[PDB]
């Protein structure tokens, strides 16, 4: 009745240090279609973040893109935090530029 | 275009 | 090639918080190019791809008193599905329907779709013949009988075979430039030590549209399904989409594996390996 979110988070380019891109948190295979997204950067919440139209897959599971501008450095941390009803608390996964 | 006049469940 | 159009509704109550949100997307192919979203502050259908802008306001007026009466309509169906299942006023539920048509190579007409689930599970379906229904269980059987006496199927196959590929295939004529242009992957390997025993080889396919891909590994040959892991194809924000796999070998045997990408954009079939 209910399915819990695949989450992957990653950059529309390939990322290089001190070049403005944007940070991609795509949360999908999810129902019901309430789920809370956020974009954090060194565990703060990044504002002004947007995301695609509610649609969804063959199987009836819903998928959201949520985005922002960001320029990649050596030390900053970027992540996406997703709390869903099947969570039991909010899920945070880690930007790793390499997947 | 979306369909027209659809009818309810 | 071959091209599809889809219309997406998701009808949504909320107890205590309002009435149902309705809202709809509206796609050809992997393209978004129109949305409706009850809960707007202007509720009215918003154009989201370039192509479709040059359409005069009959258009929008149209699409939008459409959607402002399915919002109506799928309120009171919420309400009657409610009560085919003898749920209380309590809980929040979802309708949700997919409908539209596939086209060939030629433009004609390959065939119609036309699906609608309830709290994410099938309910009723139109059926290829485009005249008549699968009903998932007994309350869908309701549902069935209504659009039987109502000439439902009738109605959807008036459309399917003709507004719906009529419009598409205007739509594709006038998107011609970006919905009849397949971008090839852009494609690399990466290795990615992971102990002193084994390494990550991970096949990426970046920038590619449209969606559809085939992405695999092969060792001496061999497909590596089961021990591949493949994540799912991702939006990259520009239109395009992204994709890798990924396998763990051993150390040393980097070149007893091949990945294979096969894409509508690529001239040809592409084989890659690990370039130390």
């Amino acid at each position: 009745i209910q399915r819990t979110p695949k989450i992957q988070v990653y950059s529309r380019h390939p990322a290089e240090n001190g070049k403005s891109n944007f940070l991609n948190c795509y949360v999908s295979g999810f129902h019901p279609s309430d789920i809370e997204v956020d974009l954090l950067k060194n565990g703060e919440r990044i504002e002004k973040v947007e995301h695609s139209d509610l649609s969804f897959s063959k199987d009836w599971s819903f998928y959201l893109l949520y985005y922002t501008e960001f320029t990649p450095t050596e030390k900053d941390e970027y992540a996406c935090r997703v709390n869903h009803v099947t969570l039991s608390q909010p899920k945070i996964v880690k930007w790793d530029r390499d997947m | 275009i979306p369909l027209t006049e659809e009818a309810e469940l | 090639g071959s091209h599809s159009m889809r219309y997406f509704y998701t009808a949504m109550s909320r107890p205590g918080r309002g009435e149902p949100r309705f809202i709809a997307v509206g796609y050809v192919d992997d393209t978004q190019f129109d949305r409706f979203d009850s809960d707007a502050a202007s509720p009215r259908t918003e154009p989201r791809a370039p192509w479709i802008e040059q359409e005069g306001p009959e258009y929008w007026d149209r699409n939008t008193q459409i959607f402002k009466t399915n919002t109506q309509t799928y309120r009171e169906s919420l309400r009657n599905l409610r009560g085919y299942y003898n749920q209380s006023e309590a809980g929040s539920h979802i309708i949700q329907r997919m409908y539209g048509c596939d086209l060939g190579p030629d433009g004609r007409l390959l065939r119609g779709h036309d699906q609608s689930a309830y709290d994410g599970k099938d309910y009723i379906a139109l059926n290829e013949d485009l005249s008549s229904w699968t009903a998932a269980d007994t309350a869908a059987q309701i549902t069935q009988r209504k659009w039987e006496a109502a000439r439902v199927a009738e109605q959807l196959r008036a459309y399917l075979e003709g507004l719906c590929v009529e419009w598409l295939r205007r739509y594709l004529e006038n998107g011609k430039e970006t919905l009849q242009r397949a971008d090839p992957p852009k494609t690399h390997v990466t290795h990615h030590p992971v102990s002193d025993h084994e390494a990550t080889l991970r096949c990426w396919a970046l920038g590619f549209y449209p969606a559809e891909i085939t992405l695999t590994w092969q060792r001496d040959g061999e497909d590596q399904t089961q021990d591949t892991e493949l994540v799912e194809t991702r939006p990259a924000g520009d239109r395009t989409f992204q994709k890798w796999a990924a396998v763990v070998v051993p150390s040393g045997e980097e070149q007893r594996y091949t990945c294979h990408v096969q894409h509508e954009g690529l001239p040809k079939p592409l084989t890659l390996r690990w370039e130390p």
